[PDB]
DNA sequence: CGTAGCTGAGGACCACCAGAACTTTTTTGAAT
DNA sequence: GTTCTGGTGGTCCTCAGCTACGTTTTTTGAATT
């Protein structure tokens, strides 16, 4: 139950952020650009070389206002993490459960079940209303295979078997995801994955969407009181946001890729926005970035109803409430963590 | 929640501490909302922030000499505000890309 | 547990434990706090009415504000709002001035008089704490209500003391167990300042297993 | 409809004809309403009077030099209005016993 | 300026700090003050309203260097990190150790030995300094008793026994605590300890000092990524920095009792600065509190040498560096945590 | 008396500059 | 780099004051959205 406060994205290079009372002020070589109240903001995303005084960071990290820095293309350069709080019971329980394999499997089962259920529901939804333009029978067969392997996932008992089933589901879903070029020309054809260099179209949008999802999931996990660097799943590499990835593994199926696919089908953006350097992979322009962020922010305000809670709330509150629904489970208020099954 | 509130003040600077009262009122009103015209502020606040601001302004100003008016336009403030002149005000609900 | 004096609970926990048994668990165990209009008004009133270092007397009686008090019988420590001393050669001498004065605890709260015990219990606690320091007996208390601007008398009996002791024991046990209980929702938790946290909704709904099975098998 | 509206102006008097524009704007806006603060008026009008006043007043001010804002509350204006200081205003629902 | 144990501390207020080539350059209103290599750095700590340069922030984030922004008074403000956050294995190891009695008792005896050594050496130094006005035989007897107690504690393996030994040591030091005072004995007397509603003047004083030190210790932990609210000897409870209390045990004496005794012996404050309450409790006056804070800040600037390293450092850096060592004990090459054994 | 045009005479309101500083326990706090 | 208190210059804004006159054809105006 919140208001889904707004978000500030600064794009001009060589800006500067300062604090005046409860206001944030944008300065540039002693020339002011604007000021905004800090009681109507949740995240501050800086692009390029943007500086902030220590007072602003100290005031923001204490009141659960996230600050994120991106170089030009949604990189994970640097965030701002503040002090801890006096809720050591929750962290103690989380670490105790993380040290146990059985409970980690109990959470990973719910994570994967929610992810694959969301994928199957999305595939069936797309198969339903579309004409012969798409291959309905192959999609139905893939959905049936996913629904069959659903029950096998539901009764897993180890991390390695669950990881293998997750990989199989990913391959099976990508096999049919390679199809969506419906209302766009051949320049937007999916041709696999490229992690660090966005060398083709679509991928340069998917990476940015994934970064924007991670910067929100991590902020929500920090706000709710949990620690966003120890996870119930994934190979526990030190120094990564494992819990954030675990929590967004189920929301990536409807919050990032669906946005890109719907933007492509609606033809909101066209291939002329993207360009290429000598190699340069594929990079966006200022207008492309502005349109992407405008569409993203406009979409984040649509109102839905939560399945488990049965209450009406904005779209953008989905990444937060889920994390809250985890914390209550860690206090024994539920039987198992209820995932997102939209 | 998140309703539009408009605050208008009018302090007396011919008294003993008029300048100090004006400065403190301006500082306490700029912390929550924007300025559209001299001696008028507009903000998008919830009920708790409105109560806190009202209490602070009441405790800060002095009676029998100053004036303060507070209006609330509700949740439908988009269709009630009309602007004709040339002093634009930044909206706090659009994507707000700077 | 440095000297057994660190294992103390505040008097504010008693009223929370009396009203919503889960509210005290959230406030004093998970260290969570959220404010609404009534909470802001009450906090502002209490802060304005917190004036230490000064004494107001009318020649016969005296008033002391923000009195730090502690008790080992209940292991409860806190701050009383106002303590009034009346001149009568019946009680016990107090430091600072001469003569023998009797004590009466008065605390200010904003609201209508409540059908539940709540307020009363807290006042009773103060009395116990007070009678642990001045070595005397208190058989009277006063409550000031700002919403109606009235003063209400409260007697002290053995039943209230036994109830306070039992609730203190239960609070100590719960804090030792680090357990957050569940209480009936009713219409109480509509103005719960922690309503967005104490989440009354999921107490009455179906189990997680049933919803997952229903949405999963079809 | 008999609804309460509020009008604020801000005319630049440092221009060539700022003083005359201020005088005409104040005189025209005082005819349809009651002054509550410096450059802040409130009145009770219908749609017809509001439209006529807007059309009359949009021709006196000069764009890219002035500012003018018009807000409307509704038929339930008795709730969304608060006065704290010492600048009382006559209420047009009083029987008006002078 | 001073760098210690692969860390960079910039303590002077209002000094710019930026990047130049492959080095870090300090500035002060267009004045170039110093230039240091960045190859072997591990962390950078700031103590002013500086803000650094965005290019250096990006460089440190790319090279897995965590920037910590602290205010000039020692409060924790911000921590800019890359993808690593630094403290993951450190905090996991801290939680794992905190739930076992043996390692907790080892760290507890490491703290208690330093505490008793510091107390005994303080008593011996004071007796050597002022022989006339001191009953020397009682202090000698309690010094021998404390030495035997430390020798016994160096062979302890249980929390209850350690708690009992600490309690008896505290009782001994409190029964000796009164006599190190040497001036204005009319109202400044020690007759016991009551942290909650403090009684009889000076006790309340001590309490205030304690709080300040505790807060400082907390910041130290937040510098190194350790969790201040999960103790090792003290049992964790919500809202109390148990590990900070454990760490300040060795530093309580020389940093609080010495400060208050120096305040009293120079007649810096007088009973006129305290007010009265009808229950026998005492409270501080705002001017007295301000003078106390100013004296604390001035004392924090005193420069000493570290017993273990020897580098010249101000007192304000003593709580931080020690905490760093504790972190290096959780993962590193240190066999055991070296206490602050200072003569 | 009413409506225009000009003064003049102080109150309000905001934007710059200049100087001097920047650390405080724990407790309470709503419910038509 | 914030926060607070002075001090000053320039701009909105209302009222009190002083002169200098007050008349004006008949036709046209939205709507079902
Ligand atoms: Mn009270």
């Amino acid at each position: 139950m919140k208001k889904l406060l707004n978000t500030l994205y600064v794009t001009q290079p060589d800006t500067y952020l300062s604090l005046d009372g409860d206001n944030v002020v944008l300065l540039k070589e002693q020339e002011k650009l604007g000021r905004l109240p800090l009681h109507n903001l949740e995240a501050i995303v800086g692009f390029g070389y943007t500086g902030a005084s220590p007072a602003l960071m100290g005031y923001c990290a204490e009141r659960n206002i996230s600050i994120t820095f991106l170089t030009k293309n949604g990189r994970f350069l640097a965030r701002v993490v503040g002090e801890s709080r006096g809720n050591v019971v929750l962290r103690k329980t989380q670490y105790r459960i993380s040290e146990n394999d059985q409970e980690s499997t109990k959470i990973a089962r719910n994570f994967i079940t929610g992810k694959v259920y969301n994928s199957k529901w999305m595939l069936e939804r797309m198969t339903r209303e579309h004409p012969l333009r798409v291959n309905v029978e192959q999609f139905k067969a893939t959905s049936q295979l996913l629904s069959v392997m659903m029950q096998e996932i539901r009764n897993c008992d180890s991390l390695e078997s669950l990881r293998g089933w997750e990989g199989q589901a990913a391959i099976n879903y990508n096999k049919v995801f390679d199809q969506m070029i419906l209302q766009q020309k051949e320049e937007f054809a999916f041709h696999g994955r490229s992690r660090r260099p966005p060398k083709d179209n679509v991928n340069a949008m998917l990476s940015f969407a994934y970064t924007l999802l991670a910067n929100d999931v991590a902020a929500a996990l920090e706000t709710v009181g949990l620690d966003a660097y120890v996870g119930f799943m994934h190979q526990d590499r030190p120094g990564r946001a494992s819990l954030a990835l675990d929590l967004m593994e189920e929301l990536r199926g409807l919050y990032a890729d669906r946005f890109v696919l719907s933007l492509i089908n609606r033809k909101e953006m066209t291939a002329d926005g993207f360009y290429k350097k000598e190699n340069g992979a594929v990079l966006m322009t200022d207008e492309a970035r502005k349109t992407f962020l405008k569409a993203w922010q406009t979409k984040k305000q649509e109102k839905i109803t939560h399945p488990y809670l049965g209450e009406k709330m904005s779209w953008g509150l989905v990444p937060y409430v889920q994390a809250l629904l985890l914390a209550r489970f860690l206090r024994g208020d539920l039987d198992e963590y209820p995932p997102f099954l939209w | 929640g998140s309703m539009l509130v408009l605050i208008t003040y009018d302090v007396q600077t011919s008294s003993m501490g008029g300048t100090k009262r004006l400065r403190k009122v301006a500082k306490a009103c700029q912390n929550y909302g924007q300025r559209v015209q001299n001696s008028v502020f507009e903000c998008i606040v919830d009920s708790t922030q409105l109560t806190s601001l009202k209490l602070e302004l009441t405790s800060l100003i002095d009676e029998e000499k100053d004036s303060l008016r507070i209006y609330r336009l509700g949740n439908n403030y988009k269709t009630k505000v009309e602007h004709i002149g040339a002093k634009p005000s930044i909206d706090l609900e659009d994507p707000l890309i700077f | 547990a440095s000297n057994e004096e660190d294992r103390y609970l505040m008097l504010s926990g008693l009223q929370h434990f009396q009203f919503c048994k889960r509210q005290w668990a959230l406030i004093h165990i998970e260290q969570q706090w959220e404010e609404n209009v009534r909470t802001i008004e009450g906090q502002h009133l209490h802060k304005k009415a917190d004036q230490p270092f000064m004494k107001e007397k009318r020649g016969s009686k005296l008033t002391v504000r923000a009195m730090p008090i502690q008790s080992k019988n209940l292991q409860i420590s806190g701050i009383c709002d106002v303590v009034e001393f009346v001149q009568d050669s019946e009680g016990i001498e107090l430091s600072g001035v001469s003569g023998s004065y009797k004590a009466f605890p008065v605390e200010y709260k904003r609201g209508k008089p409540k059908k539940g015990d709540e307020d009363i219990v807290q006042l009773v606690a103060q009395a116990m704490c007070l009678e642990e320091m001045l070595v005397c007996r208190i058989d009277k208390g006063y409550l000031f209500y700002n919403e109606i601007k009235h003063r209400v008398e409260v007697p002290i009996t053995d039943a209230l003391r036994d109830k306070v002791v039992q609730m203190a024991k239960e609070m100590h046990h719960y804090y030792e167990n680090r357990h957050t209980p569940k209480v009936k929702t009713g219409p109480f938790c509509n103005n719960c300042s922690l309503q967005s946290i104490c989440l009354p909704k999921l107490m009455n709904k179906r189990s997680v297993k049933r919803y997952i099975e229903g949405r999963l098998s079809e």
